[PDB]
């Protein structure tokens, strides 16, 4: 899965692979899968664009995608 | 270089007798090509044995071929009268040449 | 020497007419911000390999770069294709020819034919025999290195030669540098306009934001999460296991047995 | 020619009857892949490759899609998704001499097999075994190519067969070699059933202000239908609408 | 059924040459190799050298080369090899020995020719 704000504000993107470890594959181990490129951020928000398991992302502070 | 062939090999009827061939490292111990002939008095060369052990069509089962190291060697068992004739072994020897043995007579004692 | 290849490399994949459609297809395309050696002719015409497909460009003041050398020894053992095109004459022929140690220009045959400032960019693949060339030529004003931009090149000749082809090697003109790109099997989305220009293109392997454009059949993707493709660990060896029995079937004393 | 160097010929901006070929009873062999010869003599493609050899007779059957053999191996291989037409006959009269026509050469022996359409006509000797030849001949390095006895008392199976492979190719393009019949008037602004260079369908034809590359031909809609065409004979771009139609 | 039928006897004197023919039938003349073997009388076997009916190419032993001559004419399958600068140890029955490899020089023969008796007389 791609997980990215629109065009028209950034073409970063953060990639999720789903059900798998940070194994066979800025890295973000969750229970949704490896998410990589997003980076881990201790505190909580409103969810903006959902992940799974909990677990939500967006793009935010020199702006980055953050899980 | 020629092959090193014993002048006479002879047997009794019925018994298993054994033509040596011994060449080089570069010849006989360099290729798996070995052959083997059969010349009765006046008549044209008979192959025998091709590739040290094969068998062409015809040749009777009693007439084996083998190799170790740079001397091959024909095995002729049961003897039989028929078999009186003189052998010639052949072999590759490099650079697109073949080379003969110094022939062997069979002689039914 | 290296440069960025951009986004060069992107030619009409056939001769349909199209306009206002993303058309997705399949084609040996140059690969998108890849790495292409480039070379030099001031104060140097190795052989190249031409592995599945050779993207070529070239940057001239005075035509210096007028022709191509493709085949295997180039010696006169084999069929070379030769491409010459001298002031107004473009020549192609498929003979034996005998090059040259050091093949240049000063200032058995099965086919012949006869007909900076300027970029000219080609495409050479051959497919099942077919020697397919593209072409576009464009004007530009820079010395430095190759103009950033996009520009599609139109298929002019194919040529059905059935040549292999594995090495490549350039004609200079003695008394303008040129790029060597690859061609890789990669799945492009290409942008029709109302005349039937190609603007844009995606590179659908280029990475996980060109595959989810390439998923969704679009240049725009909307703030969210896509599913765009599945991650698949390949094998690296094969594994043949077999009892080890020497043993020939005896099939000889079955079919050529005595008697039946 | 040999069937190692089997003979190309492209043809090309001219008219053929196909009709007539099939008619001939010259032919012991006639088969089509992808078009049937019935219609062959309606449909117009933009270039005929027409490759020519000889072999014997208990090798025509290699000169199809998906064949083994020495001669579609090593000499010359069709593609899987070969479109086009097999023609042979035995040509025992033309091409066997009294004492053997040794001059039909076929490749024997060569390290992989062939791409479709592929041609190998090179005399490197072939390194059989480990050492390499260095180009001499002899023991482990053969000569690629065996000449065909070809005499007139031999075996049908191994008398001569002049072997005639017609592919077709459908290049998005100015269809210029077409079969037969004559050209018509073109009526605008009208229902009518047309065929332009062999792309037939029914549609009113109207002037359009599409501007077609000199090399484009056919323009084609999302559903993979035509959408416009290039006249022939005036080189002006033509838009297709369906023919009126609606519910009742 | 193959067959090699040769010329007839020759008797030379030294210095003079010769040239012993050896045509082929019952099989596809250029798809097997063709050898040249000669036999002194009474004494062994002694390879002489090969010839590809095919490509016409050749390969000589060390002993002959500068004096043999191996050619062939594929319109009459037929095999010929000549032989220079002729002396008395040369006194032969000289024979054309079919390779049984197909379109392969393996030295293995399965037809050979009735031979051609050369004398070189004082
Ligand atoms: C007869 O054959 C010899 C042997 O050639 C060698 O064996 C071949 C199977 C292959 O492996 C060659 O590469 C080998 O060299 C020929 O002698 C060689 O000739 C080449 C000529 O290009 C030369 O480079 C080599 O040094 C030669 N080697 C030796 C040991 O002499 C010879 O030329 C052949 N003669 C004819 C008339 O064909
Ligand atoms: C096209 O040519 C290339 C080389 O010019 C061939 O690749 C060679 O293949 C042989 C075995 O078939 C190898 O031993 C060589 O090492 C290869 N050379 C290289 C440079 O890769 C290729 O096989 C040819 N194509 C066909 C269909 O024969
Ligand atoms: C991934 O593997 C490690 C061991 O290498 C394990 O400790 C971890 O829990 C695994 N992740 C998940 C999500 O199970
Ligand atoms: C985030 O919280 C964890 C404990 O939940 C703590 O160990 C870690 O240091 C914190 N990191 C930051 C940047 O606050
Ligand atoms: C291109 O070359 C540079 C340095 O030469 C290297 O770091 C980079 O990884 C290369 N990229 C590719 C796609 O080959
Ligand atoms: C160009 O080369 C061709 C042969 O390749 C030659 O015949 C011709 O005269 C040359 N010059 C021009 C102006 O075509
Ligand atoms: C060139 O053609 C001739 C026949 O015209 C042929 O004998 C020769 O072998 C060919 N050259 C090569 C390198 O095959
Ligand atoms: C198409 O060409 C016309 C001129 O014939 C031009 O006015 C128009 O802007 C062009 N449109 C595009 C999308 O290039
Ligand atoms: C063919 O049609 C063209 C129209 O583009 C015309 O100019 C030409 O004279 C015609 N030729 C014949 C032989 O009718």
């Amino acid at each position: 899965s791609v997980i990215t704000p629109g065009t028209n504000t950034s073409n970063q993107v953060a990639v999720l692979y789903q059900d798998v470890n940070c194994t066979e594959v800025n890295v973000f181990q969750t229970r949704a899968g490896c998410l990589i490129g997003a980076e881990h951020v201790n505190n909580s928000y409103e969810c903006d664009i959902p992940i799974g398991a909990g677990i939500c992302a967006s793009y935010q502070t020199s702006q980055s995608i953050i899980a | 270089a020629v092959l090193t062939q014993p002048p006479s090999a002879s047997g009794s009827p019925g018994q298993s007798v054994t033509i040596s061939c011994t060449g080089t490292s570069s010849d006989v111990g360099g290729y798996n090509y070995v052959s083997w002939y059969q010349q009765h008095p006046g008549k044209a060369p008979k192959l025998m044995i091709y590739e040290v052990s094969k068998r062409p069509s015809g040749v009777p089962d009693r007439f084996s071929g083998s190799k170790s190291g740079n001397t091959a060697s024909l095995t002729v068992s049961g003897l039989q009268a028929e078999d009186e004739a003189d052998y010639y072994c052949s072999s590759y020897a490099g650079s697109n040449h073949w080379v003969f043995g110094g022939g062997t007579k069979l002689t039914v004692l | 020497a290296y440069t960025n290849s951009f986004t060069r490399g992107v030619y009409y994949p056939d001769k349909v007419f199209r306009s206002s459609v993303l058309h997705s297809t399949q084609d040996l395309f140059l690969p998108f911000f890849s790495n292409v050696t480039w070379f030099h002719a001031i104060h140097d015409n190795p052989v190249l390999p031409f592995n599945d497909g050779v993207y070529f460009a070239s940057t001239e003041k005075s035509n210096i770069i007028r022709g191509w050398i493709f085949g295997t020894t180039l010696d006169s053992k084999t069929q070379s294709l030769l491409i010459v095109n001298n002031a107004t004459n473009v020549v192609i022929k498929v003979c034996e020819f005998q090059f040259c140690n050091d093949p240049f220009l000063g200032v058995n045959c099965t086919f012949e034919y006869v007909s900076f400032k300027n970029l000219r960019e080609f495409v050479f693949k051959n497919i099942d025999g077919y020697f397919k060339i593209y072409s576009k030529h464009t004007p530009i004003n820079l010395v430095r290195d190759l103009p950033q931009g996009f520009s599609a090149l139109e298929p002019l000749v194919d040529l059905p030669i059935g040549i292999n082809i594995t090495r490549f090697q350039t004609l200079l003109a003695l008394h303008a540098a040129y790029y060597v790109g690859y061609l890789q099997p990669r799945t492009f989305l290409l942008k029709y306009n109302e005349n039937g220009t190609i603007t844009d293109a995606v590179d659908c392997a280029l990475d996980p934001l060109s595959e989810t454009k390439c998923t969704l059949k679009s240049f725009t993707v909307e703030k969210g999460i896509y599913q765009t493709s599945n991650f698949r660990v390949q094998p690296t060896e094969s594994i043949v296991r077999f009892p080890n029995i020497t043993n020939l079937c005896p099939f000889g004393e079955v079919f050529n047995a005595t008697r039946f | 020619a040999s069937v190692y160097a089997w003979n190309r010929k492209r043809i090309s901006n001219c008219v053929a009857d196909y009709s007539v070929l099939y008619n001939s009873a010259s032919f012991s062999t006639f088969k089509c892949y992808g078009v049937s010869p019935t219609k062959l003599n309606d449909l117009c493609f933009t270039n005929v490759y027409a490759d020519s050899f000889v072999i014997r007779g208990d090798e025509v059957r290699q000169i199809a899609p998906g064949q083994t053999g020495k001669i579609a191996d090593y000499n010359y291989k069709l593609p899987d998704d070969f479109t086009g037409c097999v023609i042979a006959w035995n040509s025992n009269n033309l091409d066997s001499k009294v004492g053997g026509n040794y001059n039909y050469l076929y490749r024997l022996f060569r390290k992989s097999n062939l791409k479709p359409f592929e041609r190998d006509i090179s005399t490197e000797i072939y390194q059989a075994g480990s050492t390499p030849c260095n180009g001499v001949e002899g023991f482990n390095c053969y000569f690629p190519l065996q000449s065909y006895g070809f005499q007139p008392t031999n075996g049908v199976g191994y008398q001569p067969y002049r072997v005639v492979v017609l592919s077709f190719e459908l290049l998005h393009a100015p269809a210029t070699v077409c079969g037969p019949k004559k050209s018509t008037n073109l009526v605008k602004n009208k229902c009518v059933n047309f065929n332009f260079n062999g792309l037939t369908g029914t549609g009113v034809l109207t002037e359009s202000n599409k501007k077609f590359l000199p090399f484009q031909q056919f323009g084609r809609d999302i559903a993979d239908t035509t959408d416009a065409v290039r006249d022939p004979q005036t080189l002006e771009i033509l838009d297709i609408t369906p023919c009126s139609f609606g519910g009742v | 059924q193959v067959q090699l039928v040769q010329s007839g006897a020759e008797v030379k004197k030294p210095g003079a040459s010769v040239k012993v023919s050896c045509k082929a039938s019952g099989y596809t003349f250029t798809g097997y190799y063709m050898h040249w073997v000669r036999q002194a009388p009474g004494q062994g076997l002694e390879w002489m050298g090969w010839i590809n009916p095919n490509s016409g190419g050749t390969n000589y032993t060390q002993k002959f080369q500068g004096r043999v001559t191996m050619t062939r004419d594929t319109s009459i399958s037929t095999a010929y090899m000549e032989l220079s600068r002729l002396r008395s140890d040369d006194t032969a029955v000289y024979s054309c020995a079919r390779d049984m490899a197909f379109s392969m020089v393996r030295g293995s023969f399965d037809y050979w020719g009735q031979g051609t008796l050369v004398t070189v007389s004082s």
